[PDB]
RNA sequence: GGCCUAUCGAUCCUUUAUAUUUGCAAAAUGACGUAAAUUACUUACUACUGUGCAUAUAGAGGUGUCUGAAAAGUUACCACA
RNA sequence: GAUGUUAGGAGGGCAAAUCCGCCGAAUUUAAGCAUAUAAUUAAGCGGAAGAAAAGAAAAUAACUAUGAUUCCUUUAGUAACGGCGAGUGAACAAGGACCAGCUCAAACGGUUAAUCCUUCGUUUGGUGCAAACCUUUCGACGGAAUUGUCGUUGAAUUAUUCCAUGAAUGCCUUUAAUUUGAGCAAAGUGAGCAGGAAUGCUUCCCCAUAGAGGGUGAAAGGCCCAUAGUUCUUUUUAAUUUAUUCAUUGGAAUUUUUCAUGUCGAGUCGUGUUCUUUGAGAUUGGAGCACUAAUACGUGUGAUACAUUUCACAUAAAGCUAAAUAUA
């Protein structure tokens, strides 16, 4: 059962914010880096795939991409997360 | 270890001690604390942590005192 | 075979013991018990001593 | 089986007459540490051999009333109190990095008992006769007098112990300080029955302060 | 001990005080639990009447601190006080007894017996009954919630 | 239910029904709904509140060696109780 | 990269109770048996120590919160698994024992790698009869080391306060323990009787802080060794006693005030898939294979698959470490 850091816990013993009643206490180099190994390095092939279906740019081929990532990486967080990396990547690019 | 660089750095030199000879035949390397569940604690390791064996024989282990 | 772990001892009640305790004192208290359990007493002036 | 007699079950059935420990050794093993650590006292120059120790709070639900000796001050309790960890550490107050003091009260009572004990001890001066005023808030040196006198003193070890809460249950109020409309049943159903609610509010809140 | 046990008293009689027609055999039905459903099954069904199969909801760790919680009916109350404070509280109408239930190691309050009529008392728990809420409220005393 | 005397099936499991009954373990998913309120981590108040899985209750899927092991032969080469 | 009877060194084997890795059965149980069970057992093979292993949070909780590891007491025959049969079976809290923390890597330091090592040497000691050990600073000449050793543990800066420091003269006393070997060690060899010979029987003497044990021609406190008791000496380690002057280099902790808000382990985690293993259940751990990440507002836990999201708690993929504890 969630707490609230304001408005100190009820003295009862059950429902929300409840409890005894004792009053509550309470980036520069990372983008150089990356930027160098970007130069060096380039894109995975998988990156190359997702690239060109952000290129396309359609509703149809962005949730074919994050279908496609989430079975590259294993998982929605992980895809999802790379999805919208490369996907900023394009829109920057682009323009 | 049998080498004056080992035995004099204060850094590093436990390696040097008679009890760490074979630490590869003997599940005490980086790869040895993985097979044996060590790297990961907790509750999802459970039974792992004071060795597989030594844990086993702990849970069998039948007690008995002189007036029971 | 005899083993080693027959049960040898036993837990004996704390309040049973000290009653044990305080009746066998009672009981050296009382002069015809002590001349009972044989001693040769007959000559002593009096049993709480 | 047979008759009335509850089902058997005794999970002896794995080979376990390998496996037995009689502990013929309760009372050896008792005088044995005893004497150890009695031996140790002894040769530590007359020092107590105890750490100081918080009291804390015990964990969940069970045990929510009762209070127990924990492991390590924290280092606002340490600053509270005026010392700073590697000091407290050489005089015996046992530090750690992972308490974090939740409410106000606790804070308070752990910097009192530092104070307590920090007040009661007086030191050694470290190669003798050379009495210093010292590093970290720890307390500073005496003399040979004082020294002298307080090694033929007993040394009460009371401070170590966890702490009775003193029972105050029977306790006594005026009748017409009663207030008998109150409803407590009906106030701690009803608010069982609101606690999603309230949940999915308190989550919008938090929603909106995040941003 | 063993001076007492029964073989002794039957010491010379062939079947050692267990039957010379059928003999005692090793293990004679089988193992332990075995007969179970077949041919124990009577004995089963007429000894341990709901055995057999799973019945319910699965509780993955059940956790026991959390559900923790002993009860004391409302008619040993006035017991928890020692003897003659409860005659001070009965001779003098103006004070009342508060009685925390925590202290003495209980956390809901239930509402067998029957209490004093007229003297009123204040309670201090974690948990209630609804009847243990009317019963204490009808001698005029009140509930108090309390962690 | 069939003029009476016969016409048949446990547990697990599955399956489909039932409910203003419940769970999924620190939380949420109708709904910021209804009032207010100020500009916000605001206050009251609401039987009905995601997918999936699980229970509880009620049938049904079958055990004809029919109070319910998923089971073919052979030994004149044979062993043992 | 070879090569060297080059110079200095190391590993092999034996021993296993406890201890650590593997590899791995079945008899058995189920009244049969095939899943289970026996059992993460036995056998097989490798490796250590006086104990080992584990260990300094990718923990638990959901509280008024706890807080490295091990063990005991316990939760508990419980949650749970299972032809949901036979049977199997944890964790958290709580009471204790003990109680101890840490460093690489990463960052930072280039008007100068401040490191490290062999060989040659060289001196302040102390013990010891000698043998010998044990302390002790100071240089060479090689190498090694920037494909990264060393220092530092954001950075300065204020006040306060400490610690190493070096020289002179002085001073090593009394006790307490503790543990070895050492000594010394109380009174009857009194009648009489029967006996081969009392230590027996009488009876008259006695000693005991010793009437434990043993020996002696039959049961001996006084026949003997020993025993009780002490007197020394041995082990170490407490307490107590005395330091005082002068000397300079170096380091540390708070505290002010600034300014910097930095870093954090990848074919690894994860996921799929398999097989194994488990209390682990739409997977507990491991393992093979396939795919293969994110940068701290990250990503990992929060025991039912999922999405969209809170919040609590932690900071994985590098290392070490006493105690309790175990011993057929």
């Amino acid at each position: 059962g969630r707490k609230s850091t304001i408005k100190p816990a009820t003295g009862i013993a059950v429902g929300f914010n409840s409890g005894h009643v004792v009053t509550k206490r309470n980036s520069k180099r990372k983008e150089l880096i990356k930027d160098v190994v970007r130069e060096i390095t380039g894109f995975s092939p998988y990156e190359k795939r997702i690239i060109e279906l952000i290129k396309i740019g359609t509703s149809a081929s962005t949730k074919r991409s994050l279908k496609y990532a989430k079975k590259k990486l294993g998982t929605h967080k992980r895809g999802k997360a790379k999805r919208e990396e490369i996907q900023k990547v394009v829109i920057l690019q682009r323009r | 270890p049998n080498h004056n660089a080992v035995r004099n750095n204060p850094k590093i030199n436990w390696i040097c001690n008679p009890v760490h000879k074979h630490r590869e035949l003997r599940g005490l390397t980086s790869a040895g604390k993985k097979y044996r569940g060590l790297r990961v604690k907790g509750h999802l390791s459970a039974k792992s942590r004071p060795s597989i064996r030594a844990n086993w024989k702990r849970r069998q282990l039948i007690k008995l005192r002189k007036c029971r | 075979p005899t083993k080693i772990w027959r049960r040898w001892g036993r837990k004996v009640n704390l309040k049973e013991k000290r009653y044990a305790v305080c009746s066998s004192i009672a009981a050296s208290g009382v002069t015809s018990l002590v001349l009972a359990r044989g001693h040769r007493i007959s000559h002593l002036k009096e049993v709480p001593l | 089986v047979a008759h009335n007699n509850v089902l058997p079950n005794v999970h002896l059935h794995k080979w376990w007459q390998h496996r037995v420990r009689v502990n013929f050794s309760k009372n050896i093993k008792k005088k044995k540490r005893r004497l150890l650590r009695e031996k140790r006292r002894k040769a530590n120059g007359g020092t107590p051999i105890e750490k100081l120790h918080p009291i804390v709070h015990c964990p969940t639900q069970r045990y929510n009333f009762r209070t127990r000796l924990g492991k390590g001050f924290t280092f606002e309790e340490l600053k509270g109190a005026g010392l700073t960890p590697r000091a407290a550490q050489t005089i015996g107050i046992c530090y750690d990095k992972r308490r974090k003091n939740r409410s106000e009260e606790s804070l308070t009572k752990n910097v009192e008992r530092l104070l307590k004990y920090k007040n009661s001890l007086v030191m050694i001066p470290l190669k003798k006769n050379k009495a210093k005023k010292g590093i970290g808030g720890i307390p500073a040196d005496a003399d040979k007098n004082t020294i002298k006198e307080f090694r033929n003193k007993k040394p009460l070890l009371s401070i170590f112990k966890k702490e009775k809460n003193t029972k105050p249950f029977y306790e006594t109020i005026e009748v017409s300080k009663i207030d008998k409309e109150f409803l407590a049943y009906k106030t701690l159903r009803r608010a069982k029955l609101a606690e999603r609610r309230k949940n999915c509010r308190q989550q919008k809140k938090d929603i909106k302060f995040k941003s | 001990a063993t001076r007492f046990k029964k073989n002794r008293k039957k010491r010379g009689h062939v079947s050692a005080g267990h039957g010379r027609v059928g003999k005692h055999r090793k293990h004679p039905g089988g193992r332990g639990k075995a007969g179970g459903l077949h041919h124990m099954r009577i004995n089963f069904d007429k000894y341990h009447p709901g055995y057999f199969g799973k019945v319910g909801m699965r509780h993955l760790n059940l956790l026991k601190n959390r559900t923790y919680c002993p009860t004391i009916n409302v008619d040993k109350l006035w017991g928890l006080l020692p003897e003659e404070k409860k005659k001070e509280f009965s001779e003098n109408k103006d004070i009342a007894p508060v009685i925390d239930v925590t202290r003495k190691g209980y956390f809901k309050v239930l509402g067998n017996g029957k209490l004093k009529h007229n003297q009123p008392i204040v309670v201090k728990a974690r948990y209630f009954s609804s009847v243990a809420e009317k019963k204490i409220k009808a001698v005029g005393g009140q509930c108090i919630l309390v962690a």
